[PDB]
C-alpha cells in the first residue's frame, strides 16, 4: 500500500514546472472568476450627447458615440 | 517563483506529518493521500482554493495572505479595484 500511496506530488517537481502550473491554476481559479461591473456605466456614458452645444456642431446634433 | 517554493516546502512538511500519522487509521490514510496522489495539475487546483470563505484548501494562513496581498496589488494595478 505503500506504493500505492507513492505519487507524483508537487514537491517532487522541478520548480519551473511547478511554476507553469501555477500560473495556470491562478489564471482560472483567480482571474477568470473576478467580476466587476462596469456596463451600466460604461453605457450611460457613451450615450451622453458629450456638450454638443458648446462644440461647434453648426447643424445637425451630432450622433453620440453609442449611436 | 516564491510562492510555489514555499507551497512546495508546506507540502514536504504536510506530506512527512501524514507518514508519521498514517498508523492511527488506513480509511484517514486514504482522504489524506488524496491530495498527494491526485495529479500534478489537481493539487494545485485544490491548494489554490483559500479564494472566498468555503476555505477547505489545506493552505496555511501565511500563505494564503502572501497570494492576498498580491492578487490585490495586480488588482489594483489592472484598475478593477
Amino acid at each position: 500500500v505503500v506504493a500505492c500511496f507513492r505519487m507524483a506530488p508537487l514537491y517532487n517537481l522541478p520548480r519551473h514546472r511547478a511554476v507553469n502550473l501555477f500560473l495556470q491554476g491562478y489564471e482560472k481559479s483567480w482571474i477568470e472568476t473576478e467580476e466587476h461591473y462596469f456596463e451600466d456605466k460604461l453605457i450611460e456614458d457613451l450615450a451622453k450627447p458629450g456638450a454638443e452645444p458648446p462644440e461647434e456642431d453648426e447643424g445637425t446634433k451630432r450622433v453620440d458615440p453609442l449611436h | 517563483d516564491d510562492f510555489v517554493a514555499k507551497l512546495q516546502d508546506n507540502q514536504r512538511f504536510r506530506y512527512n506529518e501524514v507518514m508519521q500519522a498514517l498508523n492511527m487509521s488506513a480509511a484517514l490514510t486514504a482522504r489524506k493521500t488524496k491530495e498527494f496522489r491526485s495529479p500534478p495539475q489537481e493539487q494545485i487546483n485544490m491548494l489554490l482554493n483559500f479564494k472566498d470563505d468555503k476555505s477547505e484548501c489545506p493552505c496555511p494562513e501565511e500563505i494564503r495572505d502572501q497570494l492576498l496581498d498580491f492578487h490585490e496589488d495586480l488588482m489594483t494595478h489592472c484598475g478593477i479595484e
